[PDB]
C-alpha cells in the first residue's frame, strides 16, 4: 500500500555493468560503441542509446 | 579507411577556400577533355605584351614543379580529425 | 523533374541469412549516426572490450 508507480524496466541484475549497460536513466546506455565523429563534445550522448 | 576524412571534411575546406577573395581564377571545370584556362594579357598599341600565364620553367618560389609522390604520405602516413578515443573537435 | 535519394541495400534485397532485414534492425539503423569503416571498427573493438 502506498506504491505510487510501477514500471517494467530492463533488469539491472541481468544487464549488469559488466555488459557496459547503464540502466539508471530508464534506457540502456553504452559509452564508446557507436560514437559520431565530427561533432561537439556533448553530442555523442544519444548514440549511447 | 581514409576516405571519410577526405569527402566529409577536406571537401568542405575546398568549398570555402574556393570563395576566398584572392582565388580569382577558374582553375578547372571538371572536364579534362575540353578544359583550357582563360588567357589574358596586359597589352598596348605602344607594343607591350604581358601574358598573365607564361611558361617559364622552374622558379625561385618552388611552386612550379609538382612532386606527385605527395599522394603517398597522404594515403599512408597521415591522420585526420575524422579518421582518428576517436572523438576530436 | 526528379528527386535524388539514398536507397538501402535492405530496401531492395531481402534474404534471411544474407542481409538482416527485420524492422527492428531497420529502426536500429535509423537511430544510428552516419558511419565510416573507422567508426564501425571502433564499435567492434568495444564489443570485444
Amino acid at each position: 500500500y502506498g506504491a505510487a508507480v510501477v514500471n517494467i524496466d530492463l533488469n539491472r541484475d541481468f544487464f549488469d555493468t559488466a555488459t557496459g549497460i547503464d540502466l539508471t536513466k530508464g534506457i540502456p546506455l553504452v559509452q564508446d560503441l557507436l560514437v559520431p565523429i565530427g561533432v561537439t563534445a556533448g553530442a555523442e550522448q544519444s548514440a549511447e542509446y | 579507411n581514409i576516405a571519410v576524412a577526405h569527402t566529409d571534411h577536406l571537401s568542405v575546406v575546398y568549398a570555402t577556400m574556393s570563395n576566398f577573395m584572392l582565388n580569382f581564377t577558374n582553375n578547372f571545370s571538371g572536364n579534362h577533355a575540353t578544359f583550357k584556362p582563360d588567357q589574358y594579357v596586359i597589352t598596348s598599341p605602344e607594343g607591350s605584351y604581358k601574358p598573365i600565364i607564361e611558361r617559364q620553367g622552374e622558379t625561385v618560389d618552388g611552386l612550379t614543379i609538382i612532386d606527385t609522390s605527395i599522394v603517398w604520405p597522404i594515403l599512408c602516413q597521415c591522420t585526420y580529425p575524422l579518421v582518428r578515443s576517436i572523438m576530436e573537435e | 523533374r526528379y528527386h535524388e535519394s539514398v536507397l538501402e541495400i535492405a530496401d531492395i534485397f531481402d534474404q534471411a541469412d544474407f542481409i538482416q532485414t527485420s524492422d527492428a534492425v531497420r529502426q536500429l539503423r535509423a537511430l544510428m549516426p552516419t558511419l565510416s569503416t573507422s567508426q564501425i571498427r571502433h564499435a567492434i573493438e568495444r564489443i570485444a572490450q
